């Protein structure tokens, strides 16, 4: 009734095509269970999202180094910034550990119980910080009203998992053609572009 | 038990591997069974028809005046086994083309399978518009349909079976050949031509005895 | 999987994985802070 | 003859994993005693008890055995792996004399660094004695590369046999008819297997080893040799080293083979640079062997009518004082596995004491001869795995008469006669033991008696009484004076052990002849003693199985049972499972004597630092003196030879230090299940019990001593363990440090 990764093989029983970007794609039976499947696609989401959210960071400062700008190399960021800064290691980390430890927690408390931090304690906040769905909230992470609607909400779900595995992906390429070239992924694809037959993953002398 | 319905069968089979004795149960199984050694037969017929046709092309139109010498080379020396050698001038390195061989075979080569594991399985399921060209056959290894025989040939069953014979016949003679070259090439070090034009010159002086 | 898990719950499975919590503990302690007898 | 498979018998899925003892119907139920954890363990493999259909025992064991295969295969592969990448092999290659192997160093915590020695080359760590090193020398293998190579080789061909274990198993499993399809095994296991095999390895011989280990002998660096592929496409090359193969197969099919000899040789003896044998040598056995092999595996019926039927043989060999002989046989063998199983571990124990023997003499790999290391303990390895094979027939030969012996297909035959005759066969074999033991041992006896009283003009000595034999010296001599008459075109003879003049490769001794005097007389028949005992305890147990004069049915009973009861003044230990348990015993003071002798020999007669004048050896030859008596293998080979280890804290050795004591702790810890019984423990739990039922903290799974049998197994293992790993520590350490 819908498309699969491989045309002809069975579905799994328990991928029934309600989730967003199902393709029948589970040959270790994992999420076979209702609970674990619960847990998979709210791991999913947030793998894509800071995927997103990350890699976007990448275009950005890779695309004004080449222009110009001061930026560096994805990699050895952390290095370089940090030698300089006001901001001592340790104080930076437990600031984002202590900060997101408040965040990680309330997104597992929806998990295990749906609508429980809409009672109202946490600031008098009751209509929203309630889950529309398992990994979709609402009221307030979606100020525009763009999912009061089921026939725009439904596709919306598949464009944000289709734009987000294939950002994940692409992380996963920076780590890669880094490693071989040691360049930054935009000079990487105006090699490519440059002289396309010759400069590709054969030619960088690694992988070989 | 060879009761002679195939196309193409003559009695010769000594160690018994096509007997419906052998893989008794029911289900996948192994593959040594009729339904997959009759397939495996023509593919390593056609794809040796393939060859044996394009590992002598080169050599004799290189002899002729049409293609220039350059391009034409030993089968052996063209890329594969670069330790015999390598064509240094394509528009791309041997590698990047493997990538391109991998890639558009493994669609061609996996589609196939799952018609084998779910007849018309391909044609289902959206593929750019070309599903109606994949509706397959009863049999796997005669699919036909409007692009394997967009000029129908075998209208008539008698004529079909009278092909399907001669695509055999040409075909296991083919094996043979590329066998030949294979070994030709060890022992010669040269095309497969060149030894052909010895024989006729040196007959009992250019031979395997020798 | 709900037998795999099933199996993963038995005894020595169970066991591996207490051992290589225990014992990664106790080297990794070894690793660092190397050679302690009289605790400050 | 044909292929037959069954498909998709079995699901596959994790089940059965949740449900520990869906194999046995008593243990499906589940545990309600400790004594069910044991069980199960134990029955786990016991696949004939498990159903008592022969098709599906055959499916499980063809894919069980596909599991010690790959099991095999990540072990030989990382054998590889570790020496690619953590050893010294490179460095060893262009110095193999001065420095030693080394594949196995070790992380930095607690202590524990010490234990990476100064091996040399650049290198520290652990010293190993497997002789790895020399096989991949005696193979050309110059880099590190070729080992990466050869372990990714391993990792994917094991997962192949494990692939296979579960496709033959679960998805096409054959028939019971394509397993006693008997006669196509040895067929294709012959002439496939052994044969090709061997002409294989000769090709590799032949192509690579001999030119790669000419030019390394020859003083070539390593990185400076030509890669193996290069001789194959390049024959102007090799035809530099061997000029035999610019002719190029035209010889062969010519039949003018006498071209070849230049790398097909039958020279014998030692190459004088690496102490080991010619590579030459090597080529033309296996080749030959092939074709040994060969025409031996066209020899059976299978489908063509021509070749002889293992039936018609076996029930055509008739003679008058057996009656019916060799009849019922080829029924046995096609249905029972355990009948088999005794036949082949008799023939593959004794096998591996064959090799022991035939490579300390003939070292067949360079740079072997002088590691006296690693040639004493691939000697002391190859000879127990003999040992408990050899036992395991007698126990895998006895379940056969107890389960899957039918008196019908049995009737006058030589299995019948022999249970006839039973007591005449033990009884006279009781007298030989006793012959021996009195005029083997009381000999020794006697010499320390004559030694302490004053009189040493009375022992069994050189310089006494001597017992001189005879025999083998007349032997040494025949296969000494056998290339000038028996085997002309013999070059030299086969070992230097028989005669000649020593051999030195780095100043050391790879194999000088050995001389047989008195001690040697007393000692090889102190061996024949242990050996017909332990041939007494196990035969006894066969026989004695299925019925005996104290129990008439024993068969009833089973394999193994401890005991009938207390009557008849006392049963136990009276099945033939607690005959094999006591028939390990001397299977360890056997070979603990044939590795005394191995060790004492050696040092004394044989290794040693060749000098300008003559040969220094390691004990100054005490060997001929000292072992006359008792009380010298306590002070010149014990207490002496254990200073190595004693003084190996605080160096390299340390851990064979601790290992020769924790030995001591597991021998001795045994000794509580031997000598105890199962009565005493189940009543200290119960006071146990009481304890931990007053605190509300009790197991659901009620605590039971361990089962009769069990205790006596978990004793001679115990036993077995602490006693070998003793000789272990106190060999390695003492030979490492040499002397
Ligand atoms: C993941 C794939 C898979 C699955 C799901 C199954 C599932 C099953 N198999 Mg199958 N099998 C498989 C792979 C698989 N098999 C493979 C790869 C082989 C080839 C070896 C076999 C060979 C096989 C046989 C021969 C038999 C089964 C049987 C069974 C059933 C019982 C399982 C059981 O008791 O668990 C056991 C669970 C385990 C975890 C066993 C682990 C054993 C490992 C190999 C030992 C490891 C050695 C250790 C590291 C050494 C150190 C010890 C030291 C003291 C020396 C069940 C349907 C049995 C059956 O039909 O049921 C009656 C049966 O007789 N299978
Ligand atoms: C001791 C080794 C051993 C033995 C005796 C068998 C025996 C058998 N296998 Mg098997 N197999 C093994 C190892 C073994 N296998 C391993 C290690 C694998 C994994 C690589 C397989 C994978 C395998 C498959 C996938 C199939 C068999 C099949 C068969 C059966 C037919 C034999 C035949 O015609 O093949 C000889 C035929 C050849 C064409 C040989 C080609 C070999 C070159 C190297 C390629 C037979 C019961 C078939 C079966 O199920 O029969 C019903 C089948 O389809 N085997
Ligand atoms: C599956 C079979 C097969 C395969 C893999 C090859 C492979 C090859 N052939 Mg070949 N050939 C074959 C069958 C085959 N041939 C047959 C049957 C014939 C007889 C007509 C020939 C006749 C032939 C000639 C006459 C020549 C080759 C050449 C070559 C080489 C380069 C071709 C190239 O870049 O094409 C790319 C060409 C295209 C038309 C691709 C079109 C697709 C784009 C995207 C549009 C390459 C090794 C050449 C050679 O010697 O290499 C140096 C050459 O001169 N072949
Ligand atoms: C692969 C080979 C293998 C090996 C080596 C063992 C070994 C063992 N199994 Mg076993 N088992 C196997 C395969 C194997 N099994 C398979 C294939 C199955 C079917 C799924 C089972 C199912 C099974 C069950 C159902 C049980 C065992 C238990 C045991 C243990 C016996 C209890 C004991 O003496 O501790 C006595 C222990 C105490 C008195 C107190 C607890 C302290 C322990 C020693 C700490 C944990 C040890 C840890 C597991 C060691 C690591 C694993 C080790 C093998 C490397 C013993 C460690 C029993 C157990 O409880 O294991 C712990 C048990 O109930 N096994
Ligand atoms: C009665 C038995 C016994 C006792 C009391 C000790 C006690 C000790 N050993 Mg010893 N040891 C023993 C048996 C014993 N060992 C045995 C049997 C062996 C051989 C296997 C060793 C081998 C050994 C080595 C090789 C080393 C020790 C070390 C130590 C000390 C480490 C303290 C530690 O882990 O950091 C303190 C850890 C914690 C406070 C964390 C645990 C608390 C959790 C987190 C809560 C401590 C004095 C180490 C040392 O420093 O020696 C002086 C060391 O290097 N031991
Ligand atoms: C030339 C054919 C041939 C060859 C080479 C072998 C080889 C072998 N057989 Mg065998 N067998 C054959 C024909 C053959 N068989 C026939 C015709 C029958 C039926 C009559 C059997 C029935 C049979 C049984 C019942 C058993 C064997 C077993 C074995 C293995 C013994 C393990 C050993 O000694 O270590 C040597 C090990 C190696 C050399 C490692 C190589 C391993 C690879 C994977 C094997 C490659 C050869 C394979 C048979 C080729 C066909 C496979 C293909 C169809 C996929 C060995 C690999 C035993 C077994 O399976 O143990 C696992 C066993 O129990 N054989
Ligand atoms: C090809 C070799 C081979 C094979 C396939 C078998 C197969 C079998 N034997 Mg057999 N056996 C063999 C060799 C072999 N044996 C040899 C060489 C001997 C002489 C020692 C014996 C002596 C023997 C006896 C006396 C008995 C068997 C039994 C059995 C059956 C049950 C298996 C069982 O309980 O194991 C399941 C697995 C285990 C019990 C685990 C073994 C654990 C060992 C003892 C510990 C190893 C210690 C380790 C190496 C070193 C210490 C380190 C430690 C810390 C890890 C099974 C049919 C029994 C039976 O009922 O037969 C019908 C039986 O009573 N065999
Ligand atoms: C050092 C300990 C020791 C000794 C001496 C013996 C001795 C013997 N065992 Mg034995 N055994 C032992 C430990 C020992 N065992 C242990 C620990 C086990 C457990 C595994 C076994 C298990 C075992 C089995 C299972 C069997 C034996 C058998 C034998 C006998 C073999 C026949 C023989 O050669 O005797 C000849 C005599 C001697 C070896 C004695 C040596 C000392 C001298 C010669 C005696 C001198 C006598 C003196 C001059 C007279 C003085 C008289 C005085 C009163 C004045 C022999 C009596 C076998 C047997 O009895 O059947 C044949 C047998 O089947 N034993
Ligand atoms: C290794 C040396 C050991 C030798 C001493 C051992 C003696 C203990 C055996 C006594 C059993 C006697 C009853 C026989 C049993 C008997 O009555 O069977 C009868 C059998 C003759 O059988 P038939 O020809 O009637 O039938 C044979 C057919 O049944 C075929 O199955 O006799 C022999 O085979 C004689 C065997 C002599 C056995 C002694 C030699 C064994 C070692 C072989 C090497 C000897 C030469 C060595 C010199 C180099
Ligand atoms: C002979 C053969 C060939 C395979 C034949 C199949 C083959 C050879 C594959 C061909 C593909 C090719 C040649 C393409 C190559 C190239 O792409 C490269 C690689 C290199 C470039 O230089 C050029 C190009 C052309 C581009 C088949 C052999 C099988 C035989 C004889 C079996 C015979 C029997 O007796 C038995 C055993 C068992 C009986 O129960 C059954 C039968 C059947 C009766
Ligand atoms: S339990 Fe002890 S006393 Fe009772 S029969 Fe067995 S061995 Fe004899």
């Amino acid at each position: 009734d819908r498309p699969l990764w491989s045309p002809g093989s069975e579905p799994p029983a328990w991928l029934d095509g309600s989730l967003a970007g199902d393709y029948g794609f589970d040959p270790l039976h994992l999420s076979e269970e209702p609970e674990m499947r619960k847990w998979m696609v709210q791991a999913e989401l947030v793998h894509c999202r800071w995927a997103m959210l990350g890699v976007a960071g990448i275009l950005f400062t890779s695309i004004g180094a080449k222009a110009g700008g001061n930026f560096p190399d994805w990699y050895d960021a952390g290095k370089e910034l940090q030698k300089n800064s006001d901001i001592p290691l340790g104080s930076l980390i437990f600031t984002e550990l202590l900060l997101f430890g408040w965040v990680e927690t309330k997104r597992l408390y929806d998990l295990r119980n749906p609508g429980s931090q809409g009672d109202g304690s946490f600031l008098g906040i009751t209509d929203g910080l309630k889950g529309k769905e398992n990994g979709y909230p609402g009221g307030l992470f979606d100020p525009m009203g763009m999912s009061k609607n089921e026939a725009s909400f439904k596709e919306a779900k598949q464009k944000e998992v289709k734009n987000g595995r294939l950002a994940m992906l692409a992380f996963v390429g920076f780590i890669a053609q880094h490693h071989a070239t040691h360049k930054s992924p935009i000079d990487n694809l105006l090699d490519h572009v440059a002289d396309p037959f010759h400069v590709t993953f054969a030619t960088n002398g690694v992988s070989i | 038990y060879l009761d002679g319905t195939l196309p193409g069968d003559y009695g010769f089979d000594p160690l018994g591997l096509l007997d419906p004795t052998v893989s008794n149960g029911q289900g996948a199984g192994g593959f040594v069974n009729p339904r997959w050694l009759q397939y495996s037969e023509v593919i390593h017929a056609r794809w040796a028809m393939l060859g044996a046709a394009g590992c002598i092309a080169p050599e004799i139109l290189g002899k002729a005046g049409v293609i220039p010498a350059e391009t034409a080379v030993d089968w052996f020396r063209t890329g594969v086994i670069p330790p015999a050698g390598v064509y240094k001038d394509f528009w791309a390195d041997p590698f990047t083309l493997f990538f391109i061989e991998v890639v558009a075979i493994q669609f061609a080569e996996l589609k196939r399978l799952q018609d084998y594991k779910n007849p018309g399985s391909q044609s289902r399921q959206y593929f750019l518009g070309l599903e109606g060209l994949f509706k397959g056959s009863d049999n796997p290894a005669y699919p036909g349909g409007p692009f394997f025989n967009f000029a129908n040939f075998g209208k008539t069953e008698a004529e079909m079976k009278k092909l399907k014979l001669n695509e055999i016949k040409n075909g296991r003679l083919a094996m043979l050949a590329m066998f030949g070259y294979g070994a030709q090439a060890v022992i010669t070090g040269d095309g497969p031509f060149d030894n052909l034009l010895a024989h006729l010159a040196d007959p009992t002086g250019a031979n395997l005895i020798t | 999987m709900k037998d795999f898990t099933t199996y993963l719950s038995t005894a020595p499975v169970v066991g591996l994985g207490w051992a290589i919590f225990t014992s990664g503990l106790l080297i990794e302690i070894n690793r660092f802070f190397p050679d302690p007898l009289v605790f400050s | 003859v044909k292929i037959a498979v069954d498909r998709n018998p079995v699901e596959t899925n994790f089940e059965k994993w949740a449900k520990p003892g869906h194999f046995s119907r008593a243990l499906a139920k589940g545990p309600n005693t400790t004594t069910w954890i044991w069980n199960l363990h134990a029955d786990a493999h016991d696949f004939d008890n498990h159903t008592s259909d022969l098709e599906e025992i055959s499916r499980k064991v063809f894919s069980a055995h596909f599991g010690q295969l790959g099991i095999i295969l990540i072990w030989l592969s990382g054998m590889y792996f570790h020496g690619a990448r953590f050893s010294n092999y490179e460095g060893w290659l262009s110095d193999p004399t001065h420095i030693k192997p080394s594949a196995q160093v070790v992380w930095p915590i607690v202590g524990q660094e010490i234990l990476n020695g100064d091996v040399g080359g650049g290198f520290q760590g652990i010293q190993i004695t497997s002789g790895f090193f020399q096989l991949w020398r005696a193979s050309g293998i110059t880099s590190e590369l070729q080992l990466y190579s050869t372990a990714i080789g391993g990792l994917v061909l094991a997962a192949a046999c494990f692939f296979a274990g579960w496709f033959h198993y679960h998805k096409a499993a054959p028939k019971l008819e394509w397993f006693q399809n008997v006669e196509s095994m040895l067929n294709h296991h012959l002439a496939g297997l052994l044969g090709l095999g061997s002409l294989a390895w000769a090709g590799h011989q032949i192509h690579v080893s001999l030119p790669v280990n000419k030019l390394l002998d020859a003083g070539v660096d390593p990185k400076e040799i030509p890669l193996p592929h290069e001789f194959l496409l390049n024959q102007s090359i090799i035809a530099d080293l061997y000029p035999s193969f610019s002719k190029g197969l035209a010889p062969f099919f010519t039949l003018n083979w006498a071209e070849y000899s230049d790398f097909l040789t039958f020279k014998g003896g030692l190459n004088p640079v690496t102490g080991g044998l010619w590579l030459s040598d090597t080529a033309h056995h296996h080749l030959a062997i092939a074709v040994l092999f060969l025409v031996a595996g066209h020899q059976y019926r299978t489908n063509w009518g021509i070749g002889h039927s293992i039936k018609d043989i076996l029930e055509s060999h008739k003679g008058p004082f057996t009656g019916n002989g060799h009849a019922g046989l080829y029924e046995i063998l096609t249905t029972s596995w355990h009948a088999q199983l005794a036949i082949n571990l008799a023939l593959f124990g004794s096998l591996s004491i064959i090799v022991a023997h035939h490579m300390y003499a003939m070292p067949p790999y360079p740079y072997l001869a002088t590691d006296y290391g690693t040639q004493l303990s691939l000697f002391t390895h190859h000879m127990w795995i003999g040992g408990f094979c050899v036992v395991g027939a007698g126990a895998h030969a006895a379940i056969f008469m107890v389960r899957d012996y039918d008196p019908t297909n049995n009737y006058n035959n030589l299995l019948d006669r022999v249970i006839r005759h039973r007591d005449a066969i033990i009884s006279h074999l009781n007298w030989v033991s006793i012959f021996l033991g009195f005029h083997s041992f009381g000999l020794y006896i006697h010499n320390d008696t004559m030694s302490a009283l004053g009189r040493p003009q009375d022992m069994f000595s050189d310089t006494a009484i001597q017992l001189q034999p005879v025999f083998a010296q007349w032997i040494q001599n025949t296969h000494f004076t056998a290339p000038q008459l028996t085997a002309p075109n013999a070059l030299a003879a086969t070992s230097l052990t028989w005669g000649g003049d020593v051999v030195a490769v780095g100043g050391k001794v790879a194999m000088m002849p050995i001389a047989l005097g008195t001690s040697d007389f007393l000692v090889h028949h102190i061996h024949a003693f242990t050996i017909h005992v332990t041939v007494l305890i196990l035969l006894k147990g066969v026989l004695f199985a299925r019925s005996s004069r104290l129990i008439p049915d024993k068969a009833n009973l089973g394999f193994r049972f401890p005991c009938d009861g207390p009557g008849r003044g006392g049963t136990c230990q009276v099945s033939a499972w607690d005959h094999v348990f006591l028939g390990l015993f001397w299977m360890y003071n056997s070979l603990s004597i044939v590795i005394f002798h191995f060790s004492w020999k050696m040092q004394s007669d044989v290794w040693g630092t060749v000098t300008d004048s003559g040969v220094s050896h390691i004990t100054g030859g005490n060997f001929a003196q000292s072992a006359n008596t008792i009380n010298g293998w306590l002070r010149d080979f014990l207490w002496a030879q254990s200073s190595q280890v004693i003084q190996s804290y605080g160096s390299a050795l340390s851990a064979y230090g601790l290992m020769f004591l924790g030995a001591h702790f597991v021998w001795a810890f045994s000794l509580m299940f031997l000598f105890s019984g199962r009565g005493y423990w189940q009543e200290l739990i119960e006071s146990i019990v009481w304890a931990h039922n007053k605190l509300r903290v009790a197991p659901s799974i009620q605590p039971r001593a361990l089962s009769i049998t069990q205790g006596r197994a978990v004793g001679v293992a115990h036993y077995l363990l602490g006693g070998i790993a003793t000789t272990w520590s106190f060999f390695l350490a003492r030979i490492i440090a040499v002397g």
